[PDB]
């Protein structure tokens, strides 16, 4: 009864189902013939197999490819846009251009050597991506971590949340058209990266959480960098707001664009800022508190 | 005269040197280095540009001789600009100039 | 010291070239192109006539001529767009239903 | 020159129609209302028709180096305004069935009426060229107002390309005339010649190209081939306007041009116009012998009747009653064509979409629409030059003018073409009174029927008593 | 100014001749833009400075911008007519060629018999044209505005999409 | 050797010097846009190729020259080569009327700003030709949108300049800069100034009003150098039309003209760095509904004040 049951992570000319247990997890040998065949598929790439209808019946239904290569940090993906002039009438997103076999790797790494792979799930998140994996393994192991471990993990999760939110706000402001706040927000991200480099030894993928705690203790002097960042940040945030986020051109580009209510957010599984913008006060840190978020 | 023909020769040399500079740039770019249906809104806005451009040329001719035409010419150009703005209000109010409906 | 006859002859040459292009081309866009050529040749002839007599009248009727040319090109290209919308070809020999 | 408040009083119908254009455009911009915008258009046209009285009280004088207002301009302004009012009245029930915007029709009708007024008052090559274009372009829009209908799009394309060609021909002719003369006023087109040198080659060539453009706009042979196709493809109220107002205004400005120009009495232009008039009469009558559609038949009728008018025009310098003959003929032809195209428009309204055929099927019209059949057969008799009708009075005037100037070839052509016209007009009338195999109700349809009934009564009454029309045409005399 | 006038006229004639015989619409529009620039140079040679300025501003800057707009809207790549080349075969074009040659001969014979004192080429500035435009030619300006309004309304009504 | 021929040679050399300086200033202001964006974005910009980055432009020039010249196989070669040619020469000839000093002008035409309008129309042609000849759907669509933008703002470019033309009573550039002998035209023609600035930014395809993806090698360099030459031309034109041009109290006339022109070039860069890009429909609605009636009312009030003050 599925309307269009096709492959979504692999190309349609793929033999086998990779998450089955009898599938070889490792990479097969690269062959230039497969590369030339897939290049031929790209060059000769029919708006009927994708579930599209009205294949230029109004003599204005223009087709364009929005991806897959992108001049943006969100990654690589393709949308085929059908337009009446400038109006979108149908869109089929084609994803899987960033598939890494993370779950199949989860069946191929140990409980400890999988944490770097958890790091690169959402590569702007870092320790935030480490957090549910190590909490679930601690549920499997029966480990109740001490309160200092919870405090450290909450600190690093909030630091990486600030880093990711800064990248998101800068990227949105650059998408609207203002090109200075991305430079300033990346300077702030460099301050956060200085603190994270001091604590963990790595910038973006620290791989620092462990089963039952963290990799090392905090280095002697982290609080000075945290105080520097906490003094540095709010003035720059107010500068970002006044320079770009209260601009009426940005508001005209943003307000009333691609809106949905609580019903559409619930029926599509939308979570995070998109869910809470509809008035649904559902945050995991309050509804199902984890890792000592009740103490903040 | 002398100054007028000198300025004419200067303008001619300006044209010649500019054309030769662009041609020489393209020739040097070519020689050097190794080798290995749209909607009706575009027509509508271009047509509106054409019509308001010839009405603009009328205003161009008026504007350079305002003092020699007196208040009568001001009244006539006021009627002209009033018809211009009535046509503009008619175009806006019916959604002709709205890119999106 | 430019003869009026030479300017009028140039304008007449451009007019008859525009008329030939209007006749021999079945494409409606090339007929509109020919119409633009003929009305521009008429405007050039009037400019030559006004410059020979030393009057602004030639340039005034040039202005009226190009106002007509702009509006006629607007209407003709709108009709051409409509023709291409409802019959997908610009051959006017298809548009010959009324006869006799 | 300059502009005076007295000149503004003589400017009254032009200013009133332009103000109506602006008011109707702003009313469409406010809210698209069909009834209100049609009411505003007919109110403005009636206001101009009433302001003709104040123009007459102001006298006759030259309002601009371009415009000259006199009795002749008043008469032809009145004829064009009456044709525009009838076009609006016929167009409302037709536009009741039009699915797209119905409000631009009256705007284009008002702008074409403005061009007709300018042609009526024209005294200059600039004003003549601008008035011709100001009539033509709204007719480009009105002929293809039902562009989704294939026939109307065909007619609009044909009219647009051919009239752009004719306008460029006319423009090149004015260019050659201005190169020869140096003055663009009508009174000076050949003034700088003398001692029998009126047949200047460049002046004759410029007037020939002007004759090409005007004879296109008047459906004169051999620039006549557009007329049946454009008349058939256009909407029937547009056919009414294009048959009456455009032809009347362009013939009036041709009358002023050939009366005021010192080259108007050249024998070469006279012989060329005689050839064109002979060919126009004979050809327009002969092509309507075997026509089954009423629109093409009326187009060939217009060709023949403009040939008769041209015969009245050729004897302008030789005769003395030529202008009065043209005025009486134009009033009669206006009323007859208004009635005929009004019956066509009333029986072709409402517009039943671009897919359904707009065939007239005039056979057996009396047995379900008796009054329209009586009006239509009165028009068919009137176009034939049969007595009891005003068209006979116009034909009698054309014959008297031709007899006075000894234009015997034109008189014989008028008689032969009148006989051929008798045949096909009478065939149309008896077909109306035959038996058909198989066989609105608002006040605007009633207004259109009242208009065609009033035209029929006027044709009959001024056919049996033409003295008031002759007197009010002789009262409308231009400056000598 | 004499040599400029003759060279610009020759360029305009050659470009128009290339226009009426070319098969690519964009190349034809480019050649006609070249011809319009040449006729503007003809205007500047004769002292009609405002006419040449409006020839490039409007004729070679607005109207054929609209033509190029329509051509690229239609995506005219030479289909069903470029595969024919019918106008290049003699049986289509020789007849109109004799027609236009006879008309040109008649018009040239009429042109050669006029009084000709020559064009001095004294520059008629745009100020004088604007004075005459709002003096003796007031009603021409107002009714030309009405004419352009009519063309605007007609082209909007016909060239909609729906 | 005659004094008339000496004067002719001096005027020819003057025009050649003006042309070389505006072309060099356009290229070095591409470099200066990079450096000024670095200044406004809390960084340095290119400052390693030579002293302070002064030899950077030579490096991109050599890279542009010694690149593979590439024309698409299914494209029109003539139009593809022609579009950068027009985009360069049109705004170069638009600069050819700007008086930078008393006695330093290329052509003292009686049309002047009309010649600027002609050149702007030809620049629109350059954009259209670049979009069509690439044989790419993305470039064609982008050229359609960009050309409709430039039409929606050239519809009032001249009408914005008509206030200055009406006050000066002439089309000549030197008459325009002489009409501001006491008050600069930015004070009376302020609305004309803002509308002309908006239209000049829009017709130069500059931020925030911005088909180049198929161009490469020296053609892309020609496109960019033509764009920055258009920036120079529009800045110098607004200096001459609204800021007096070469007139000033103390400094030499070139010093005043160059300072005002460089200030407006820096204002171009600051406008690029600051403002976000509006949507298409709002941009064209602003061009049609707002700027055109503003220019018409500005011309009407300017004429009324001029005729009222003519005693
Ligand atoms: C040498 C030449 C270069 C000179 C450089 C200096 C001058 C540069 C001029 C740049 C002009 C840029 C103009 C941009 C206009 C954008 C108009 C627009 O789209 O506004 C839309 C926006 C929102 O509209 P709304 O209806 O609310 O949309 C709802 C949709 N959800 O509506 C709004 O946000 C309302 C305000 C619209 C814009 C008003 C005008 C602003 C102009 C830019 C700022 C100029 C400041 C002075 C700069 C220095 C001047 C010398
Ligand atoms: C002189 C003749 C004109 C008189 C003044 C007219 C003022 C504007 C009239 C009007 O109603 O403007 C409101 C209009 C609303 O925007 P629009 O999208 O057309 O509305 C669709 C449905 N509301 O918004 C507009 O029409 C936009 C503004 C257009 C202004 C044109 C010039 C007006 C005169 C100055
Ligand atoms: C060399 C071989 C051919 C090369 C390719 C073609 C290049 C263009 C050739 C034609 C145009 C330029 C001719 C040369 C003009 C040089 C200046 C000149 O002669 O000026 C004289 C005159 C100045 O005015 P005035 O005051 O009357 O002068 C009398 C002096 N007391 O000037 C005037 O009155 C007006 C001068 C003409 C108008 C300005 C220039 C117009 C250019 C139009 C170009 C059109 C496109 C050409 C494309 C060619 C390729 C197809
Ligand atoms: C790819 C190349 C294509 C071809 C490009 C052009 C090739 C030829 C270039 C050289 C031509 C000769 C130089 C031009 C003539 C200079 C003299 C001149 O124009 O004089 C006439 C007039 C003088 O006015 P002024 O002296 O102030 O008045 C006092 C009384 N005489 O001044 C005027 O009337 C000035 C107005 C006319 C100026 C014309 C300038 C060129 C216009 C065409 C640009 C083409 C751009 C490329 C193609 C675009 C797309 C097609
Ligand atoms: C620092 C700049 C100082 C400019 C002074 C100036 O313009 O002086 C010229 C003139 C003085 O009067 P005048 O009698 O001509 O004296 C000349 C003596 N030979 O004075 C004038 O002509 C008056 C000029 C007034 C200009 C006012 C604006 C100047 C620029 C301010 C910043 C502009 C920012 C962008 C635009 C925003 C809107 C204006
Ligand atoms: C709601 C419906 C729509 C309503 C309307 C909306 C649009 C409004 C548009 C308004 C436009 C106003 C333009 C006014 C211009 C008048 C000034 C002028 O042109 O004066 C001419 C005169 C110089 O002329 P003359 O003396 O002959 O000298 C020339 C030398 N041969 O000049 C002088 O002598 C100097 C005069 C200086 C005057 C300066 C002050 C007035 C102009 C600047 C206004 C600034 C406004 C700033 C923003 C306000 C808030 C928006
Ligand atoms: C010019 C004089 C009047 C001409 C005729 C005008 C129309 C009059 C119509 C009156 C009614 C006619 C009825 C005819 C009925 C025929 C019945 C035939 C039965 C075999
Ligand atoms: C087909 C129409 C034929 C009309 C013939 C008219 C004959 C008129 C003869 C006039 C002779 C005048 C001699 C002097
Ligand atoms: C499918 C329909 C095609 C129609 C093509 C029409 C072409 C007409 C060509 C006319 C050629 C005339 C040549 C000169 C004739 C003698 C001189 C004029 C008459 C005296
Ligand atoms: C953006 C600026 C473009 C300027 C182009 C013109 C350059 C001409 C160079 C002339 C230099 C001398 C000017 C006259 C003397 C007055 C100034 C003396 C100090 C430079």
């Amino acid at each position: 009864g599925h309307p269009n049951l096709r492959r979504i992570m692999m190309p349609q000319t793929w033999k086998g189902h990779p998450l089955r247990k009898d599938y070889p997890a490792r990479a097969t040998e690269f062959s230039p013939f497969e590369l030339t065949k897939a290049k031929q598929d790209l060059e000769m790439e029919k708006p009927e197999e994708w579930g599209m209808k009205r294949g230029t019946e109004n003599e204005d239904f223009m087709f364009l490819n929005l991806g897959p290569n992108h001049p943006s940090a969100h990654g690589a993906f393709r949308i085929v846009l059908q337009l009446d002039g400038e109006e979108i009438v149908d869109c089929v997103p084609d994803i899987g251009y960033h598939h890494r076999g993370a779950e199949k790797m989860g069946e191929r790494q140990s409980w400890h050597s999988y944490i770097p792979y958890t790091d690169r799930i959402e590569y702007l998140g870092g320790c935030v991506n480490e957090m549910p994996y190590v909490l679930a393994v601690e549920k499997l192991a029966g480990i109740t971590v001490p309160d200092r471990v919870n405090v450290i993990r909450v600190m690093l999760s909030e630091l990486f949340r600030i880093n990711s939110h800064l990248l998101y706000i800068s990227t949105f402001i650059q998408d609207v058209g203002a090109m200075t706040p991305v430079f300033f927000a990346f300077t702030d991200r460099q301050k956060i990266y200085d603190l994270v480099e001091a604590i963990t030894g790595f910038r973006m993928h620290p791989a620092w959480f462990r089963i039952g705690g963290v990799a090392h203790d905090l280095p002697r002097g982290w609080d000075r960098l945290l105080r520097e960042f906490l003094d540095w940040m709010p003035k720059r945030l107010a500068s970002y707001e006044k320079a770009a986020l209260q601009n009426t051109i940005l508001k005209g580009r943003s307000q009333g664009v691609a809106a949905y209510g609580a019903k559409e957010a619930l029926e599509w599984g939308t979570t995070g800022a998109g869910l809470r913008a509809t008035g649904i006060d559902f945050d995991v840190r309050k509804a199902r508190p984890y890792s000592g978020y009740e103490n903040f | 005269s002398t100054e007028v023909i000198a300025h004419h020769w200067a303008f001619a040399i300006f044209l010649i040197v500019a054309i030769g500079l662009c041609c020489l740039m393209l020739v040097g770019g070519w020689f050097l280095g190794g080798r290995a249906r749209l909607s009706a809104k575009f027509y509508l806005v271009a047509m509106f540009f054409v019509i308001f451009d010839v009405e603009a040329l009328y205003l161009f001719a008026w504007s350079t001789s305002i003092r020699e035409s007196g208040w009568v010419g001001f009244v006539e150009a006021a009627i002209f600009i009033f018809v211009l703005l009535a046509g503009l209000v008619y175009l806006v109010r019916i959604g002709a100039l709205d890119w999106t409906p | 010291m430019i003869p009026l006859q030479h300017g009028l002859i140039l304008a007449a040459i451009l007019f008859v070239l525009g008329l030939t292009g209007l006749v021999i081309r079945r494409n409606l866009l090339f007929m509109l192109i020919g119409l633009e050529i003929m009305i521009n040749a008429s405007a050039l002839a009037f400019v030559v006539a006004g410059s020979y007599w030393g009057q602004t009248d030639g340039q005034v009727m040039y202005i009226l001529a190009i106002s007509l040319a702009a509006a006629e090109a607007s209407i003709g290209l709108a009709l051409l767009l409509q023709l291409h919308r409802r019959r997908q070809n610009l051959n006017i020999d298809s548009v010959s239903e009324m006869r006799g | 020159m300059t502009i005076t408040p007295q000149n503004l009083i003589a400017l009254l119908p032009l200013l009133i129609v332009g103000l109506t254009v602006v008011v109707v455009m702003l009313s469409i911009a406010w809210r698209r209302n069909h009834f209100l915008n049609a009411t505003l258009s007919v109110i403005g046209l009636n206001a101009a028709l009433v302001s003709l009285w104040f123009v007459g009280q102001a006298g006759a004088m030259d309002v601009t180096p371009l415009m000259r207002v006199d009795g002749f301009a008043m008469l032809y302004t009145g004829l064009v305004l009456l044709a525009s009012l009838a076009t609006c009245t016929f167009a409302y029930p037709w536009l009741e069935g039009y699915n797209d915007n119905k409000d631009e029709f009256y705007l284009l009708v008002l702008i074409a009426a403005l061009g007709g007024i300018l042609l009526a008052n024209a005294n200059h090559l600039a004003s003549l060229f601008l008035g011709i274009e100001l009539i033509s372009l709204p007719l480009f829009g009105l002929v293809g107002y039902a562009f989704r209908q294939k026939r109307s799009l065909e007619a609009s394309i044909k009219y647009t390309i051919l009239s752009a060609a004719a306008s460029s021909f006319l423009l090149f002719g004015m260019a050659l005339v201005y190169a020869q003369s140096g003055d663009l006023s009508f009174v000076a087109l050949g003034k700088n010649l003398g001692d029998g040198m009126l047949n200047e080659p460049l002046l004759l060539a410029g007037f020939g190209l002007m004759i090409v453009g005007l004879g296109f706009k008047l459906s004169l042979v051999p620039f006549h081939l557009w007329t049946p196709d454009v008349y058939q493809g256009a909407p029937a109220p547009v056919s009414t306007f294009l048959a009456t107002a455009s032809k009347i205004a362009i013939f009036g400005v041709v009358m002023r041009l050939f009366l005021y120009a010192p080259v108007g009495d050249s024998e070469a232009i006279r012989v060329v116009l005689a050839i064109i008039a002979f060919a126009s009469i004979i050809f327009g009558n002969l092509m309507a012998l075997s026509q089954t559609n009423i629109k093409r038949l009326l187009g060939y009728s217009s060709i023949s009747h403009l040939g008769y008018l041209l015969v009245a025009l050729i004897a302008l310098q030789t005769g003395e009653m030529s202008m009065e003959a043209v005025g009486v003929y134009l009033a009669g032809y206006l009323f007859s064509s208004l009635g005929a195209f009004g019956v066509v428009s009333l029986m072709s309204s409402p517009y039943r979409g671009p897919d359904a055929d707009s065939l007239f099927s005039y056979r057996g019209l009396f047995w379900h629409r008796p009054i329209l059949a009586a009006v239509m057969t009165v028009m068919m008799l009137s176009l034939a030059g049969i007595p009891m009708t005003l068209g006979f009075i116009g034909k009698f005037y054309v014959l008297a003018v031709g007899v006075q100037a000894h234009l015997w070839w034109l008189v014989g052509a008028v008689v032969v073409g009148s006989a051929i016209g008798l045949y096909y007009y009478l065939r149309v009338a008896v077909s109306l009174y035959l038996h058909a195999p198989e066989q609105p109700s608002n006040w605007q349809y009633s207004a259109g029927g009242i208009v065609v009934l009033i035209s029929a009564l006027l044709v009959l009454v001024l056919g049996v008593w033409p003295q008031p029309l002759i007197s009010i045409v002789r009262l409308a005399m231009p400056l000598m | 100014m004499e040599f400029a006038f003759y060279i610009c006229g020759l360029i305009a004639i050659l470009a128009t001749l290339r226009v009426i015989t070319h098969t690519n619409p964009v190349h034809a529009l480019l050649y006609l833009i070249i011809s319009l620039l040449a006729i503007s140079g003809v205007f500047f040679s004769l002292g009609a400075y405002f006419a040449g300025a409006l020839e490039i501003i409007v004729y070679a800057g607005a109207i054929m911008v609209l033509f190029v707009f329509v051509v690229m809207m239609l995506n005219l790549g030479g289909s069903e007519i470029e595969q024919e080349r019918q106008w290049l075969k003699p049986q289509v074009w020789i007849g109109p060629a004799i027609l236009s040659a006879i008309m040109l001969v008649v018009i040239v014979y009429a042109i050669l018999g006029v009084n000709d004192q020559g064009i001095d080429g004294t520059p008629i500035s745009a100020k004088a044209v604007g004075i005459t435009l709002f003096g003796p030619y007031v009603l021409a300006v107002e009714l030309a505005s009405m004419l352009l309004l009519a063309g605007l309304v007609v082209a909007f009504h016909v060239g909609r999409e729906e | 050797i005659s004094p008339e021929l000496i004067e002719i040679l001096l005027t020819i050399l003057k025009a050649v010097v003006i042309l070389l300086v505006v072309v060099t200033c356009g290229a070095f202001m591409s470099f200066g846009e990079r450096r000024l964006l670095g200044l406004f974005q809390n960084r340095y910009g290119p400052n390693r190729v030579g002293w302070g980055g002064s030899l950077q432009l030579v490096a991109d020039m050599i890279k542009m020259f010694f690149k593979e010249d590439w024309i698409p196989k299914f494209s029109d070669r003539v139009i593809f080569t022609l579009a950068p040619m027009i985009a360069f020469t049109s705004l170069l000839l638009a600069f050819a009327i700007v008086p930078v000093s008393p006695g330093w002008v290329v052509a003292d035409l009686n049309i002047g700003i009309l010649f600027f309008l002609m050149m702007a129309g030809l620049a629109v042609y350059a954009v259209l030709f670049a979009g069509w000849s690439s044989n790419n759907k993305y470039s064609l669509l982008g050229a359609m949108r960009a050309s409709a933008q430039t039409l929606s703002y050239e519809v009032f470019l001249g009408l914005s300049l008509m206030g200055v033309v009406a006050q000066a009573g002439s089309f000549n550039m030197t008459d325009i800069v002489n009409s501001q002998a006491h008050v600069w035209n930015v004070i009376p023609q302020f609305f004309g100034f803002i509308t002309f600035a908006i239209a000049g930014v829009a017709v130069c395809h500059r931020h925030p009003f911005d088909y180049h993806i198929e161009y490469s090698g020296m053609k892309f360099g020609l496109f960019f150098v033509g764009e920055y030459i258009g920036i120079v031309t529009i800045s110098a034109l607004m200096v001459t039309l609204f800021f007096g041009g070469w007139q000033g109290p103390l400094l030499p006339p070139f010093i005043w003209f160059a300072l005002k022109t460089a200030f407006f070039m820096m204002m171009f860069i600051l406008i690029r760095a600051s403002l976000p890009r509006p949507r298409y429909d709002q941009v064209m609605s602003f061009g049609w509904k707002i700027c055109l009636p503003l220019t018409l009312i500005n011309l009407l009030v300017t004429a009324a004040v001029i005729l009222w003050q003519a005693q």
